[PDB]
């Protein structure tokens, strides 16, 4: 009863209890492995790296 | 920490820049004459190169 | 209609504005050696560095880089078909190693990439659980004042 | 000049250009010592790019 | 003692006979010895019904 | 043009398999000439079709450019669906081999 | 030429399947030239990686 | 009359005058300052890095 | 929150100690280095100023550290 609460997000549409962004410090990949390579596929937007 | 490494930089094809590979090109081959000229040479008993010599 | 114009008159061969007069400009270009292939002898000068020469050895070559290959027909170009002795200086002879340590790395190490050899692919192998670390920050060198 | 006995690797960087062309010399000389040719193959049907343009004679 | 040679043996006089199962011996030979992962990854493959697209 | 959802249909039928055992069946007692009078007559048909009915009729379509904006459409698909696929696979190909930005590198300075 | 091929094929998918098989035999042909010279590329580049 | 050339390619659809993409060792990037961040824009295709 | 209102002495933990001060070096580089970005702290913008000629080299191989064996 002190812990805090994870936020919760759930529809037909969108979720994010599909994936775990992580702390703010320890981060890491929502996405998984198989779907890293397609993540332009999982975007409204996409705005790249410079290079 | 080198193998199986991340994509780095991005790829990417420029607006119009040509491709120089038609429809077939993944039915075509290549082929070179070296090994028929060798067999030629070899039945016709043309000069030899000196690498055959140790 | 061709063999017409050529007896009528301002219609000679390739003389002329008509379209008998450009097809018999075009066969004449045609018959020129101006769009022939160069010979061995001049191929270092644009062949062996053009875009469809090195497209065309990369899909030939699928899963292979010919870097190497390349730097060697030009090798052999300026040796065995110019003259020349003496055919790579310094420079060449530096982008022949690059080449060759590239080579080596590809082959050492399975699915190296970019910032340690010039290489791009998108189908890649990763771990499963991949965490994010900030990079640390620069080491603070000494220096005077 | 550039000071290789404090900095070899530095100076060599420098001077290496000067001993591959000392390596070119050293065989050149040597293949006019003992003579060294080869057999040169005919011309080729476009050695020229144009028929109007030069062919300058290179030995 | 003069020649840098391991024996008196220094192998035949004539050359050796075009044979694709000593080329595989040799290439397979050299693999082994060099043992270096990495041979024959494709990273990317023209897609095609083809297996090899082009060769 | 017209009666793309037929092509589309067209497209469909023949790569079906049956409809290859349909063909080689119907194969029987034929000639290339033949093949190919039926085929060119087929287009034919069709550009025959359009030429007449474009004076007097106006499809769905009908727009102030008439059909060349029918026609730069087909010809808009089949760059997207073709040529930039293509472009996308060379792309990955010689990123693979040479890097990006390989085919347009400068000659190695001498 | 014509009468020999249409003496044997004399209709439209026999000469398809000759077309066909020539096609095949063609094609194989050069594969094995082109693995033997692949086979001697792929030495030279071994030795060149144990250089 | 030794030296070599480099490629020319010259259209009203693209060109490779507008910029410089380098040698095999010492690359740069073709386009300039202002338009590194609409990278995006100057493509027919775009296959974003993976994080 | 938990100080104040709920009567926590003790609210924060050694986690989010070094949290908070994680952030207010993130916020020390952000304000120092102009144009900082990812690598250095949790940050991604687009419009970026760039010198005007960018090499692009390939970076160096790991140190090869010693080993036994």
């Amino acid at each position: 009863h002190e812990q805090p609460y994870r936020a919760f997000s759930l529809g037909f549409t969108a979720n994010n209890l599909s994936g775990n962004w992580g702390d703010y410090i320890d981060r890491q990949d929502n996405k998984n492995a198989l779907m890293r390579p397609a993540r332009m596929m999982f975007t409204d937007v996409f705005i790249p790296t410079t290079k | 920490s080198m193998d199986h490494g991340m994509q780095y930089s991005s790829i990417y094809w420029e607006t119009s820049h040509r491709t120089y590979l038609p429809f077939w090109a993944s039915l075509t081959q290549k082929f070179s004459w070296k090994i028929m000229d060798d067999q030629i040479r070899s039945f016709l008993r043309l000069p030899k190169p000196v690498t055959t010599e140790p | 209609q061709f063999w017409e114009a050529q007896f009528a008159n301002r219609s000679f061969f390739f003389f002329g504005n008509a379209w008998t007069s450009a097809a018999a400009f075009a066969f004449f270009i045609w018959w020129s050696r101006v769009f022939d292939p160069p010979p061995k002898e001049r191929l270092d000068r644009y062949w062996l560095n053009s875009p469809k020469f090195r497209i065309l050895s990369a899909f030939h070559n699928p899963g292979k880089r010919p870097g190497l290959k390349i730097s060697l027909m030009t090798y052999e170009a300026r040796y065995c078909y110019r003259g020349l002795d003496h055919p790579f200086t310094l420079n060449e002879m530096k982008d022949f190693l690059f080449k060759l340590r590239e080579q080596y790395l590809v082959n050492k190490y399975e699915g190296i990439q970019f910032p340690f050899v010039f290489r791009q692919f998108n189908r890649v192998s990763t771990p499963g659980t991949l965490e994010v670390h900030t990079s640390p920050a620069l080491q603070q060198q000494p220096h005077f004042h | 000049s550039a000071q290789a006995r404090i900095d070899p690797q530095g100076a060599a960087t420098k001077c290496v250009k000067w001993f591959n062309e000392w390596r070119q010399c050293a065989w050149d000389q040597e293949k006019m010592v003992k003579g060294y040719n080869y057999i040169e193959d005919r011309r080729a049907r476009k050695h020229k790019p144009y028929i109007g343009a030069p062919d300058l004679q290179y030995s | 003692h003069l020649y840098n040679v391991d024996s008196t043996d220094l192998g035949s006089a004539v050359a050796p006979v075009r044979s694709k199962e000593q080329l595989d011996r040799v290439a397979d030979s050299l693999k082994a010895d060099l043992n270096l992962p990495g041979y024959g990854h494709i990273p990317y493959k023209w897609e095609s019904l083809r297996p090899n697209p082009g060769a | 043009g017209f009666h793309f959802q037929q092509y589309i249909a067209m497209a469909g039928r023949a790569i079906n398999p049956v409809q290859w055992t349909r063909a080689w069946r119907r194969m029987e007692g034929k000639s290339a000439t033949e093949v190919y009078r039926d085929a060119l007559a087929w287009t034919n048909n069709q550009f025959a079709q359009i030429s007449r009915a474009s004076q007097y009729r106006a499809w769905w379509w009908q727009n102030p450019l008439g059909m060349g904006l029918v026609l730069y459409g087909t010809y808009k698909a089949w760059h997207m669906i073709y040529m930039v696929r293509k472009q996308k696979k060379t792309a990955q190909l010689v990123a693979a081999a040479y890097g990006q930005g390989g085919q347009w590198l400068n000659p190695v300075p001498r | 030429v014509n009468a020999f091929v249409v003496k044997h094929n004399p209709d439209l998918r026999l000469q398809f399947v000759a077309f066909a098989s020539f096609i095949a035999t063609h094609m194989a042909i050069t594969k094995e030239f082109n693995d033997m010279y692949q086979r001697l590329v792929d030495i030279t580049s071994l030795l060149e990686l144990q250089a």
